[PDB]
């Protein structure tokens, strides 16, 4: 399909990896005795292998020529829970993050000891803006068009 | 493997770059030394004043981006010679399945193909590839000189 | 291709150590600049924050998700 | 109101824990930039810097002892509780031989639970080359129950440790008088510690150890072994394993010591069952141990018109070449914390080597000689632990010279000579350190080069101009020989080493002769002339702590200070902290030089396997002798050789030690950012950093700045050793575990 | 010999002379500061750049500053 | 600009150039520079005032 | 034992100086001490004061400066250095108005001074070949 790859499900080569695996794992487990353990332990290493393996060859998965799954990252939204999702969700949590740090910071530097307040975190005025964070891409684009964000000439600058 | 390779070669380019453009730009002075222009392009610092100005000149810059061109063109020439091998070898699969992992070149290109190197001399005999060996051995040495 | 290749690094490392040299002992602002406003050149001394800043988020975005992918394939 | 203690000098207070930096007046006023954060961690323990009392420090360091020794308490309990609970100690007690020691087990998530190898027994997990299960069955202890009830002693004495540190730092501290009684010190370390425990392992030994560990190699299996309390309780379990314990101690109060020859031998060599010493040789040698330093104790006057006093000893040792001799070193020793830092930190890396040493040579405890990784592991560690700490001795030394050194308490004595001559010193160390590398590493390039050209006759080999290491070998002919000539109560040569027949524990070599050649000639010259730069860098640091011919006045300067300024040509690291620093660089390579030489010479001449016929098959197959003379050699036979297991360990259960491998040389090339380069690029990229913040408004208030000159090296030089041992440590432990 | 300037952002609170290990400068009479003295640099032939007059510096860029010039066995430091 | 007032620092070899500070004295004498102001950031020497001329400060409305 | 009466009690060091004071320059320091004190060398170790006059030798301006440093701390003031060349070429040096660098005296004038702060130099590219 996509640059010359192939679904998984039908990947030759990606069985044969399952099937080595597997019996990798089961020649672990004839060394081990009855019920113990060791042998539970490398029974649920074989059925995560076979429900990981059964997973990603149901879940639109391109493999190459070396049975493994290749990640479609141009754009499309057929292959979009590879990157586009996973993007998006990082974008979030990273703005977040970076959105009550930059509050924090802001907040605390009209106090009388902002230098203080950064080795020592005021704990309940960093947990009301931690839990604030969830409107970052609203605040930040309120905060845009109000000029509050991005400082103009104030701002140092080197002699040259 | 290519991908990856590839935005390695990016972060290099981008790196060697970044010093280079710093050193510059940062050439005729900066927040630690707002005359450093008057002091030229060569000059060992402004002392331990300030903070501490060591490397502060932009032959210094030049200095330090040296180490990362080395590294850059590393890399691409290890990317260039390793798939190129595998080509020549046939084992094109050996590099699209190993090179996706920092120990599948550590491994495959590195450690495998410096076997014949090595044994270029032995406690049993040479080949015309002693010479390379012992340019392999010089390389090191000096190398860790330059280290010293 | 080696040959070529560090030849191609030591080169390019020179350019920007001349271009370094050139800003240290050759530049002159006023030659370089019309009744305060700057010319193309000079004006990278303006944004030369915003150009070394981006660049070093371009250098640690691409190290950290290279060095990242890289790992965890290790 | 005693007269060695003050009572509730300091009130127990969780105040100052929210004021970070209180115990420095200059980062008591709280932080303005990032560089308060790390002179906060650099000056914690500088309790010098903190107080203008010495009683003050002296206390904080005893409390500072306390917790240290709370911290060894509880990982001593860690490793005793990991051995009870998640270790196949059991199964190993009934096959040595067989079961790989295994203490951790790993758990089942993002697939880490390959981790847990095939290490037998029944058992999934880690195996461990820290030899605690080799130690544990020296001792006698035969179940978990036992492991764990140490544990939980391990606990309470880490507790107790704790409560002793907070009791003697906040209701009662010892005063000045006290701490400086070293005449008491000496006499109580001497006697109490190193003499009652020698004695108290003895009785252990004796009484536990001797008959269980008798009753394990006679092939009793651990269940029906009796509890080591009823061989107290009853003196027939015991009389019958050694048929001396029937005549009581009226032996020991009759002066007939002869009667105890059943359970205080002096064989010498190994058991033969287990490869370990006798514990009948260790017992006799712990009460020995015991008699000497018990006597050795009473030397010094404390409190009776008895004994010595140190400072009319050190004042009687004059000489027409040391002037005043010793006078003035008692107070230099009893005033000065960084002095006995200094000689008891070389000391101690200096014994942590020899104890390295000696315990392959002589292995000490049951089923440890054939367990390879174990021993692998423990010279390794111990010979870094000796290096560290040697390298720790010598920037003490450095530090007492630049701080507690007073020139007018030290007219004319020893430490004011060895300053007065400092050039001559260090000009001929200088000269013997060029002599001995020129010749050491100019014979292996001489070699290589020889090699290289195809004239196998022009070698430094056996087998060509040979360099016979002939005062070692008559010194292993000496020992052979000993027993029956200059020891004639020995039955046997202390170690195999130095000559005899091939000790073998399961078809396994436990020890074997270790043949000395031109091979070892090299390798020995090259330790002695790493050895002497390493001395060489740490003795001018100290020497020239002070002043030089550069800077008259570097005393001034203080211990830690990146430079004096570019002039001079150029003033960069002429502190003495600078010296510690290239040093400990020098040590890394000194020491891993001599773990190489460890690792291949025991892999190629020692380790292996015995045929039943009694040939010997070695791991590598002797070839140290003719392949370890040039650096291709080391390269190609043991580098690119012995890498194989390492770099081929990904999907087994030794992933751990490729991915640690892999992470260790980045970590160690990432050591050279700092190393090679300087604070000024940092902080002007920085500065567009900031730039960048301040036109985001998330400039923080403690100003970044980049890490100093001296942090800077020091960063670099922490991060070089951490990824140079830990790329070694994975190669060694991937290597002798595979193999 | 290095060659040392000093600018009229001098306050003349005397750090810097008091740091010179050679003596190359000295406090003389001025009238530009509330103190009533400036620095000065009469023996430059004894500078050897060690730089410590201006890591004691209190004004905002220097007063005092050193260009590193040409070298001779007094500017080296050099006892033989 | 007095005591109390805030201005912007104009001199370019400044570790506060373009930033804000507060003017603790204006000195009234035939001295180059009288101004004295105070910042909140120290420089990189650990310096957190500075003596301006009446030319390199600009007064913040 | 020495060869003159006011030299410290001094054992001599392998830090003093070498052929370069004998054919280039040496640096004199003397001064006068109301106690025998007990001193560090700027080259070796401990000497002796004289209680009297002193007078000691060096290699470097440096190394008398950092003694006489060291002498304040006695409360010794008056301790002058001398520059000496090859021959008995005398010359005064650190006290060289009677008076300490750090105090103002009258008949100094300001050497090395500019009437401008550092961003009056002039730009680099205009001072090419001169
Ligand atoms: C949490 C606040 C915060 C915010 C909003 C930013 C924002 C930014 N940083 Mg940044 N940075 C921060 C913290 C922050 N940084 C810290 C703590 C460090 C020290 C490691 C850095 C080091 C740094 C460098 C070296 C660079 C940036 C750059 C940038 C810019 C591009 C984004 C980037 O490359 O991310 C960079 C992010 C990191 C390197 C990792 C940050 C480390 C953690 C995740 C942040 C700290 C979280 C904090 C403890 C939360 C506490 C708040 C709570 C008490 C309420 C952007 C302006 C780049 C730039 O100038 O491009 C224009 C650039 O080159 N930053
Ligand atoms: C055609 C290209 C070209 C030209 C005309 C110049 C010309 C110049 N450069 Mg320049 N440069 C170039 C390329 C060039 N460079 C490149 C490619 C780089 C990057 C590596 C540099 C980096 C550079 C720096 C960093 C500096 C100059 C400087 C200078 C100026 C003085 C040069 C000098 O003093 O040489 C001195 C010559 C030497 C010191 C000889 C060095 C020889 C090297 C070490 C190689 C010799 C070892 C050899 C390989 C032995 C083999 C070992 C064996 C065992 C195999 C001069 C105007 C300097 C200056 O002040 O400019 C104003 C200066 O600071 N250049
Ligand atoms: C393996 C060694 C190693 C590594 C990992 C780095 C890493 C880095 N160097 Mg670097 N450097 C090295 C050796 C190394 N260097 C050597 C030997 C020199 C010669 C002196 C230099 C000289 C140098 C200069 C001159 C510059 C850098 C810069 C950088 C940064 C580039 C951005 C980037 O990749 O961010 C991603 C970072 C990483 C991938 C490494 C750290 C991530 C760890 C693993 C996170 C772990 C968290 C737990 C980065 C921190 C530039 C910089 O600061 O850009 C902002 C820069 O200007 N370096
Ligand atoms: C000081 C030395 C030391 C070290 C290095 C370890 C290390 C370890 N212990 Mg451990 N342990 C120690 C002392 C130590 N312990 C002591 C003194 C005791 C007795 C109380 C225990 C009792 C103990 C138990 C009962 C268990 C461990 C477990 C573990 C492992 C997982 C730890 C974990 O995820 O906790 C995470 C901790 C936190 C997030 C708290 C913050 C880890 C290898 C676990 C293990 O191996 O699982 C199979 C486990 O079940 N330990
Ligand atoms: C026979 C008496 C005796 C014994 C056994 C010890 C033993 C010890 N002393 Mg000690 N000491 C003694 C007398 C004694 N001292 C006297 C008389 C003085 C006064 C001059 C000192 C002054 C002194 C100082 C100043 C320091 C020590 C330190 C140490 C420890 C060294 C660390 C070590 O080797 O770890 C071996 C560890 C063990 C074997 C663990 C078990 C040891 C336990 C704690 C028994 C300790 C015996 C104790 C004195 C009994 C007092 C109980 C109390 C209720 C009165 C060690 C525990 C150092 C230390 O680490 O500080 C804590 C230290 O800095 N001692
Ligand atoms: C008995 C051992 C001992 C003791 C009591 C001391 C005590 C002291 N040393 Mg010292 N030292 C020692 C051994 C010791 N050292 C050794 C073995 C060396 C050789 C490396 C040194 C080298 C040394 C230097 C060079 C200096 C000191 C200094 C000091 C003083 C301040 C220490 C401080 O605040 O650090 C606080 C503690 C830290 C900053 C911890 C730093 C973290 C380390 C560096 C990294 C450890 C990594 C660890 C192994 C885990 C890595 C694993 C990884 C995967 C994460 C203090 C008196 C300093 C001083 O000024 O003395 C007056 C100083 O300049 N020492
Ligand atoms: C492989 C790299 C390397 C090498 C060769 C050396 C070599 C040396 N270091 Mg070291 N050093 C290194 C890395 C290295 N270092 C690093 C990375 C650091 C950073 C921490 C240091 C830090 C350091 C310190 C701090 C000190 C040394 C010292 C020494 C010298 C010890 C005396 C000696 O053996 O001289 C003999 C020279 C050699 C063994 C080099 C090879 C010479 C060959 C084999 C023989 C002669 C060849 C012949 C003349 C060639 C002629 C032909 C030619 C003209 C074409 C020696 C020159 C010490 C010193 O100054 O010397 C006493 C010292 O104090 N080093
Ligand atoms: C080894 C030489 C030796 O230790 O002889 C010992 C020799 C005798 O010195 P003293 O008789 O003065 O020592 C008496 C007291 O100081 C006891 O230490 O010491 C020296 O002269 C040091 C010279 C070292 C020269 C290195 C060669
Ligand atoms: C895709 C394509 C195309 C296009 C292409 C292009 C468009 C390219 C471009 C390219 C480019 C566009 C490149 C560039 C590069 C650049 C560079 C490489 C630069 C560098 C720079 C430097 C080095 C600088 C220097 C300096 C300084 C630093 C400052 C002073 C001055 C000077 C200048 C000296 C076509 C259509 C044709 C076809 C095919 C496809
Ligand atoms: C393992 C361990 C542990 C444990 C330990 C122990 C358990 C110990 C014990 C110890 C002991 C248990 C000791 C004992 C001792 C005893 C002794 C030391 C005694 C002595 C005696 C004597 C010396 C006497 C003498 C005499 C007299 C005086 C009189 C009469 C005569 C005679 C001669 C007999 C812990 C948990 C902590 C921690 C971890 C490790
Ligand atoms: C990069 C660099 C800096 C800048 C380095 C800085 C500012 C250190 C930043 C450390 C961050 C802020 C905290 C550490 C973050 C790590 C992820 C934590 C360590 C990892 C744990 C597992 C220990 C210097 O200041 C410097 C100075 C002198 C010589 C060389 C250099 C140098 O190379
Ligand atoms: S900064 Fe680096 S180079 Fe400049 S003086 Fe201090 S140490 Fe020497
Ligand atoms: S360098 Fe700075 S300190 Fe050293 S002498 Fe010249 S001026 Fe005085």
């Amino acid at each position: 399909d996509i640059g010359g790859l192939n679904p998984c499900k039908d990947s030759e080569v990606f069985q044969k990896r399952l099937a080595k695996t597997v019996k990798k794992l089961e020649n672990r487990l004839k060394k081990y005795e009855e019920g113990t353990p060791p042998q539970i332990a490398i029974q649920q290493q074989i059925t995560q292998t076979k429900q990981r393996f059964t997973r990603y060859a149901d879940s639109n998965l391109l493999c190459g020529n070396d049975g493994l799954p290749h990640l479609i990252t141009d754009g499309r939204w057929s292959h979009g829970s590879e990157f586009l999702l996973p993007s998006i969700l990082f974008l979030y949590i990273s703005g977040w993050i970076g959105w009550v740090g930059r509050k924090y910071i802001r907040t605390v530097g009209q106090t009388s000891n902002p230098t203080e307040k950064e080795i020592i975190i005021d704990v309940p005025l960093a947990i009301s803006i931690m839990t604030s964070g969830f409107l970052w891409p609203f605040a930040a684009w309120q905060e845009f068009l109000s000029g509050d964000l991005i400082a103009s000439d104030e701002t140092i600058t080197t002699s040259p | 493997g290519d991908f990856l390779v590839h935005h390695a070669i990016a972060l290099g380019l981008h790196t060697t770059t970044l010093i280079l453009v710093k050193g510059a730009l940062d050439a005729r002075g900066s927040k630690l030394m707002p005359d450093k222009k008057d002091f030229g392009y060569s000059f060992p610092c402004d002392g331990p004043g300030r903070g501490g100005t060591c490397d502060i000149s932009a032959w210094d810059a030049f200095y330090l981006a040296m180490f990362w061109m080395l590294n850059t063109i590393g890399w691409v020439t290890f990317y260039w010679h390793w798939k190129h091998l595998t080509l020549w070898q046939g084992n094109q699969v050996q590099f699209n399945e190993s090179s996706n992992y920092i120990m599948g070149w550590l491994r495959d290109y590195l450690w495998l193909n410096s076997s014949p190197l090595i044994n270029g001399y032995n406690p049993f005999g040479m080949n015309s590839l002693s010479v390379w060996a012992w340019m392999f051995l010089f390389g090191h040495l000096v190398w860790a000189t330059g280290f010293m | 291709y080696t040959h070529h290749q560090y030849i191609a690094g030591f080169l390019m490392v020179g350019a920007f150590a001349h271009g370094a040299i050139f800003f240290v002992r050759d530049y002159d602002p006023a030659v370089n600049t019309r009744n305060g406003e700057k010319n193309v050149l000079a004006r990278m001394l303006e944004h030369k924050e915003a150009i070394i800043s981006h660049l070093s988020w371009v250098s640690l975005f691409l190290g950290f998700h290279t060095l990242g992918i890289y790992v965890h394939n290790d | 109101k005693s007269t060695i203690v003050d009572f509730n000098p300091v009130e127990t207070s969780f105040e100052k824990w929210a004021k970070p930096g209180q115990f420095s007046r200059t980062l008591a006023k709280g932080p303005k930039t990032t560089t308060w954060i790390w002179n906060l961690h650099a000056d914690a323990h500088d309790f010098d810097i903190q107080t203008n009392s010495l009683q003050e420090v002296s206390r904080k360091i005893f409390s500072a002892h306390f917790g240290q020794l709370a911290v060894i308490f509880l990982w001593l309990s860690g490793m005793h509780f990991h051995g009870a609970y998640f270790s196949n100690y059991s199964a190993w007690l009934t096959n040595p031989t067989s079961t790989k020691p295994s203490a951790q087990i790993v758990w089942p998530i993002v697939g880490q639970e390959v981790l847990n190898a095939d290490v037998g027994g029944n058992f999934q997990g880690i195996q461990i080359t820290s030899g605690f299960f080799q130690l544990w069955r020296a001792e006698g202890i035969t179940s978990e129950v036992e492991l764990y009830w140490t544990a939980v002693g391990g606990l309470v004495a880490s507790f107790l440790m704790l409560f002793a540190g907070w009791f003697h730092y906040h209701k009662a501290a010892p005063k000045l008088e006290w701490f400086q009684n070293v005449e008491s010190m000496l006499n109580h370390h001497l006697a109490g510690l190193l003499g009652l425990g020698s004695l108290s392992w003895a009785g252990h030994q004796i009484h536990i150890a001797l008959p269980i560990n008798k009753l394990l190699d006679l092939g009793v299996s651990p269940e029906e072994i009796p509890l080591p309390y009823e061989f107290i309780l009853n003196r027939d379990l015991i009389a019958q394993l050694y048929p001396s314990f029937n005549k009581g101690l009226t032996p020991f109060f009759t002066l007939n010591w002869g009667e105890y020859s059943d359970f205080l031998t002096f064989k010498g060599g190994l058991n033969p069952v287990t490869g370990g010493l006798w514990l009948t040789d260790t017992a006799h040698h712990h009460l020995a141990i015991a008699v000497l330093f018990i006597v050795a104790g009473h030397m010094y006057k404390t409190n009776w018109f008895l004994g010595h006093s140190i400072k009319t000893i050190l004042e009687a040792h004059k000489g027409p070449f040391t002037g005043e001799g010793h006078k003035g070193l008692y107070e230099v020793l009893t005033t000065s914390w960084h002095a006995q830092l200094a000689i008891n930190l070389a000391l101690f890396g200096s014994l942590s080597i020899i104890v390295a040493h000696h315990m392959y040579a002589m292995p000490p405890y049951p089923y440890i000689a054939i367990d390879y990784p174990t021993q692998l592991s423990l010279f390794t560690h111990h010979v870094w632990i000796g290096g560290f700490c040697i390298v720790g001795g010598a920037a003490h030394g450095a530090i007492f010279f630049v701080r507690d050194y007073n020139a007018a308490n030290n007219y004319n004595n020893l430490i004011d000579r060895v300053i007065r001559h400092r050039d001559a010193i260090i000009s001929h160390l200088n000269w013997v350190c060029i002599f001995l590398g020129c010749h050491s590493f100019g014979l292996y390039v001489h070699n290589d080069t020889m090699r290289a050209l195809g004239r196998s006759q022009d070698l430094f080999s056996d087998n060509a101009i040979a360099l016979k290491p002939i005062f070692a070998q008559f010194i292993q002919n000496l020992h052979t020989l000993a027993p029956g000539s200059t020891a004639p109560n020995a039955l046997t040569t202390v170690s195999y080493a130095f000559g005899g027949d091939v000790i073998s524990v399961g078809s396994k070599i436990a020890m074997m002769p270790i043949s000395l050649g031109t091979a070892d000639f090299l390798v020995h010259h090259i330790h002695a002339f790493t050895i002497h730069v390493t001395v060489l860098i740490l003795l001018k640091g100290v020497l020239y702590s002070r002043n030089s011919r550069l800077i008259p006045d570097k005393a001034n300067l203080g211990f830690r200070f990146p430079c004096d300024g570019p002039g001079r040509g150029g003033t960069c690291q002429v502190s003495a902290w600078d010296h510690v620093f290239l040093g400990l660089f020098w040590m890394y390579n000194s020491i891993s030089i001599v773990i190489f030489h460890f690792s291949w010479k025991m892999q190629s001449d020692v380790w292996g396997t015995v045929s039943p016929t009694g040939a010997v098959s070695h791991i590598t197959g002797g070839n140290f002798a003719q392949s370890s003379i040039t650096i291709n050699g080391w390269l190609r036979d043991f580098l690119w050789s012995q890498a194989a297991q390492v770099v081929q360990s990904y999907g087994s259960s030794l992933s751990a030690y490729g991915l640690i491998f892999l992470g260790a040389h980045f970590i160690w090339a990432f050591s050279l950012m700092f190393l090679f380069s300087g604070r000024g690029y940092w902080q002007e990229l920085i500065e567009s950093i900031v730039w960048a913040h301040n036109k985001l408004k998330v400039a923080p208030s403690i100003q970044p700045r980049a890490l100093s000159i001296t942090q800077g090296r020091a960063v670099g030089v922490a991060h070089y050793l951490l990824g140079g041992i830990g790329t070694t440590w994975a190669f060694f432990l991937a290597r002798i575990i595979s193999v | 010999s290095h060659t040392v300037k000093i600018y009229d952002t001098c306050i003349g609170c005397t750090q810097c002379v008091r740091a010179c290990p050679t003596d190359v400068l000295e406090m003389v009479p001025w009238d530009g500061c509330k103190a009533g003295q400036i620095a000065s640099a009469p023996r430059t032939e004894d500078c050897v750049g060690c730089k410590r007059c201006e890591t004691a510096c209190p004004t905002d860029f220097l007063s005092v500053r050193v260009y590193l010039g040409g070298e001779t066995t007094r500017s080296l430091g050099l006892a033989y | 600009i007095q005591k109390g007032s805030t201005v912007r620092i104009l001199r370019k070899e400044s570790y506060w150039y373009n930033e804000s500070g507060t003017v603790v004295v204006v000195d009234q004498s035939k001295v180059r520079y009288p101004v004295l102001v105070r910042f909140t950031k120290v420089n990189y020497a650990g310096t957190n005032t500075n003596n301006f001329g009446l030319n390199e400060v600009e007064e913040v409305v | 034992k020495l060869k003159q009466s006011d030299f410290p009690k001094f054992e001599g060091s392998t830090g003093g100086w070498l052929s370069a004071a004998k054919n280039e320059e040496k640096y004199v320091i003397i001064w006068t001490s109301k106690d025998a004190s007990l001193f560090e060398m700027p080259t070796g170790g401990t000497a002796k004061m004289n209680a009297g006059n002193n007078v000691a030798y060096f290699a470097r301006k440096e190394q008398c400066l950092a003694l006489g440093s060291q002498l304040r701390g006695f409360k010794i003031t008056n301790y002058k250095i001398f520059r000496i060349y090859p021959p008995l070429d005398i010359t005064l040096l650190h006290p060289f108005d009677g008076v300490f660098p750090e105090k103002v005296n009258q008949g100094r004038s300001p050497v090395g001074k500019r009437d401008a702060s550092i961003g009056g130099n002039p730009n680099p590219a205009s001072l090419k070949f001169q």
